[PDB]
């Protein structure tokens, strides 16, 4: 029994590295080293999987992203092919919800947290500045839609702050200028905000042309809106959040090497480890391995890669990571706290507050004006058609008395 | 071109009859119908096969039926419907029987009813029949939430019993069996388990009648011994549907789809060269025209589908597991109305008044 | 305004003033508005002042 | 057993019997009824020995 091992990775060189990784799991059952690299057009890649990897005897497979700026179609052509028979894989890179729920994709594994869960934070941070009202603004895509959800379950289950208003839009808008405007001018005063890029400056360069950014004002973003603004329009003191990998594969195949290894100790004790159906074409045959595989790699527990305590959530992404409380400094970068997994952990700077106090703003204003409805009822509802002026005539009652008209 | 796949163990060589009826007429552009059948291929092989001949016969649309090698087939094309831009139809097979959803940044739609469709029928027997309350139970199986809150919304204009979502609580929530009427939305393999831990707590004949829409047996001819002696089951597929007439509904659906393209601004799906490089992902990036190749009508019906992939208002047949274990065509459905040609199946008095 | 199901299978919403408030155009009612049960579980009501 | 215990109605139990089958009838009483909060159990002397 040697269990070979199949990757796809977008730099060679750390497939090298990978294969000083497969080595130091020789150091520790028995394992062969074997890897493909990525193409445009993923057509040729779903040819690739089963004519390099699926022809061999494979239990598990390695996928990780290159740097072009698909981020969506990279993973999926491998996914579709392995998961003709629910084969355990390993990913990664970027985390959009692509396998985010196991419809489409059933038995796959990440070591980066997906851009959904960092709204918790938010959630906390609400939890650390007694902040109890909030407006929140998401775009009515995949991404967006798994956000919603999330935050107003995690806030409904909170029963405290409540939610005000999902205001929804859509990708492609030039200026979101009238939405905008019936937003500024409710009772809140903290915003969040999560979306593609470019659409930042749709907002940003939108809210300053609103002056929706001086004072009296909070911000709370995803790590895209950070870099995309942050180099463009960033209004300065808006705040947001910042992960730990960044963007290097190298400290990922240490993540996930280890439980690779761990895991073949768990199925030698029965020798139900019959074999991986090698070669694509031949046999529709369920490699029923998979179901076992997959519950056992969802609890595979491990301290191996750089970040201590690498591990898996019920969805198999990163659990109980690590994030940087981000802000920014007028045009420039620092960290004034690192979130570690749930402890509540800022960090010494001089935090600004959008506009440039020292203070922490409270909540709302709670404005004086109060718009006001009712209907045509006589008895307690008279309306009569203005006079000539502009006004309607005064008159008074059988006792003398003015009567009041509006 | 117009192409059709019919990989499969069948009578393919004789389904080739309508070759004549699309030779005659129903085809402005007239098509050219080839097969390129398999045995038990691959995932793979298919999919090399299916862009080869696409990129070989000049193809520029296509429609499949097969054996239930696996729902998973449906998926595979998804990828490369925007990956060509070209319209698909799964048809005559449990493989083309699933739903496969938000992919929807291409074609392929598919035939048979809708969740919500065959959802709406169930309430429509029962309340033909006046069974008055009911009960569910259910899995992760694909359409939970939708199926929950369907059915929440559809009662607020019920005497339901309970909705259960099941992963010692499974005997604490079995206990809460109060319906006089059972339902379930699941699949034949574990139909099994649930079957037997059915006998194991509730009651299986003269007591209760189970009710099921189609996908729970998937094909029409196995059973497992723990289903009672017998189901309301509703489906189409394999009781009436001929495999010419479904590939001439088919081909059907394509040339009007042609029709409509090359009447309103009269362009014609370019031919995508290759299915390998960039030099081809030139065409990728011309104009869509997706959408408006879904109002169009031949054989009298409309066959107009949502931005998702069902028709509206099929043609729909309900059966019951009879005593020797099979199915048998015991109500229309047609027009959004229902037909039920058998009274109450097998305390028992018959009064008259006046 | 009352609970109406709209688009035939979409929502649930309010045909009038009552929605207008949990719309977010209005932000008070005074007028002869009845009290129930039906409304009672989207807004909150003062004491009653007229029987 | 399962299809006499489902008739469990009331919110007091009763049982006349001893120890030894004690034990498997409240074996079977967690399997099938409620023991803690919602439950009170009588019972007569000769039940306990
Ligand atoms: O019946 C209606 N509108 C209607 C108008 C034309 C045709 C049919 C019905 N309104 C009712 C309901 C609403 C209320 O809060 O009670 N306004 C309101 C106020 C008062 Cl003072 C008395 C009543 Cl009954 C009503």
């Amino acid at each position: 029994k040697i269990v070979n091992i199949g990757a796809v990775l977008s730099t060679r060189k750390h497939e090298q590295m990978f294969r000083e990784a497969v080595n130091q799991a020789n150091k520790r059952i028995q394992l062969q080293a074997t890897s493909v690299t990525h193409k445009p057009n993923a057509i040729q890649m779903a040819l690739s999987v089963c004519e390099d990897l699926i022809s061999s005897q494979v239990y598990a497979i390695l996928v990780s992203h290159p740097p072009t700026p698909n981020d969506h179609f990279t993973p999926t052509p491998v996914s579709y092919t392995a998961g003709f028979y629910r084969i355990p894989v390993l990913g990664l890179t970027t985390r959009m919800s692509i396998y985010s729920d196991k419809s489409i994709h059933l038995s796959f594994l990440r070591t980066v947290p997906p851009y959904s869960h960092q709204s918790s934070v938010w959630f906390e941070m609400m939890r650390v500045y007694n902040w109890n009202h909030i407006i929140l603004l998401v775009s009515d895509d995949h991404e967006g839609r798994a956000a919603q959800k999330r935050l107003e379950t995690l806030l409904e289950e909170r029963e405290g702050p409540k939610a005000e208003k999902v205001l929804q839009f859509d990708p492609g808008t030039k200026n979101v200028t009238a939405l905008l405007m019936e937003a500024r001018e409710l009772e809140a005063r903290v915003i969040i905000l999560s979306a593609s890029e470019d659409d930042a400056a749709t907002v940003y360069r939108a809210a300053a042309m609103l002056d929706m950014t001086g004072s009296g004002y909070v911000w709370l973003v995803g790590e895209r809106e950070i870099s995309g603004n942050a180099l463009r329009y960033a209004p300065d003191g808006i705040i947001g959040l910042q992960l730990i990998n960044g963007k290097n594969e190298s400290a990922h195949i240490s993540d996930a090497v280890g439980v690779v290894a761990q895991a073949v100790h768990e199925l030698l004790e029965k020798e139900n480890i019959t074999d991986p159906p090698r070669g694509c074409v031949g046999n529709t045959n369920i490699w029923k391995t998979g179901p076992l595989f997959k519950r056992v790699l969802m609890s595979s527990k491990y301290a191996d890669g750089v970040t201590g305590r690498v591990e898996f959530n019920e969805d198999g992404d990163r659990k109980f990571a690590q994030y940087s409380i981000m802000n920014l400094q007028n045009r420039k970068l620092v960290q004034v706290g690192i979130y570690n997994g749930t402890h509540v952990i800022p960090n010494d700077r001089k935090i600004i507050w959008p506009g440039g106090e020292t203070e922490k703003p409270r909540g709302y204003q709670m404005s004086t004006r109060l718009k006001i409805v009712t209907i045509h009822q006589e008895p307690f509802v008279y309306v009569k058609p203005t006079m000539s002026d502009g006004t309607c005539k005064e008159e008074f009652t059988v006792n003398g008395d003015p009567v009041k008209k509006v | 071109g117009i192409a059709v796949i019919l990989v499969g163990t069948s009578d393919e060589v004789a389904i080739k009859d309508a070759h004549e009826k699309d030779d005659f007429h129903h085809l402005s552009v007239v098509p050219r119908v080839e097969l390129v059948a398999m045995n038990e291929t691959d995932p793979k092989s298919i999919i090399t096969r299916i862009c080869d001949l696409m990129s070989d016969r000049k193809i520029q649309g296509v429609v499949f039926a097969d054996d239930t090698d696996q729902e998973a087939i449906a998926q595979i094309l998804d990828f490369i419907s925007a990956q060509t831009l070209t319209p698909i139809l799964g048809i005559h097979g449990g493989s083309s029987m699933i739903m496969a959803d938000k992919d929807e940044s291409s074609m392929f739609f598919q035939f048979g009813p809708s969740i919500e469709q065959q959802a709406s029928v169930m309430l429509n027997i029962m309340e033909e029949y006046d069974w008055y309350i009911f009960s569910i139970v259910t899995t992760y199986f694909p359409g939970y939430q939708d199926f929950v809150n369907k059915i929440r919304s559809t009662i607020e204009n019920w005497e339901l019993e309970e909705v259960l979502l099941l992963d010692s609580k499974i005997q604490n929530q079995l206990k809460k069996l109060q319906s006089p009427i059972i339902l379930l939305y699941c699949t034949k393999e574990e139909a099994t388990y649930i079957f037997e831990v059915a006998n194991s707590v509730g009651l299986t004949g003269y007591g209760y009648t189970w009710i099921v829409p189609s996908l729970v047996a998937g094909d029409t001819d196995t059973v497992p011994s723990e289903f009672p002696t017998g189901l309301i089951s509703v489906s189409y597929d394999e009781w009436d549907y001929g495999l010419p007439a479904r590939v001439r509904d088919g081909i059907a659906i394509i040339t009007t789809a042609a029709s409509d393209m090359l009447s309103e601004h009269s362009f014609i799906p370019e031919p995508k060269s290759s299915c390998y490089n960039t030099h081809e992902k030139r065409i990728y990036q011309s104009n869509m025209l997706n959408r408006y190749l879904i109002n169009v009508t031949f054989e009298g019906r409309d066959l107009s589908f949502s931005e998702d992939g069902y028709q509206m208002h099929p043609k729909l047949v309900i059966i019951l597991l009879n005593k020797e274990r099979k199915w048998e065509r015991v109500g229309k459905w047609k027009d959004k109305s229902l037909q039920m040609k058998y009274y109450v199946w097998p305390d028992h008095l018959s009064i008259v008044t006046l | 305004g009352t609970q109406e199901r709209v688009q035939n299978s979409n929502k649930k919403e309010w045909n009038g003033m009552m929605g207008e408030l949990l719309s977010g155009q209005a932000d008070m009612i005074v007028a002869p508005l009845t009290i129930n049960n039906e409304r009672a579980q989207y807004i909150e009501f003062s004491k009653p002042f007229k029987y």
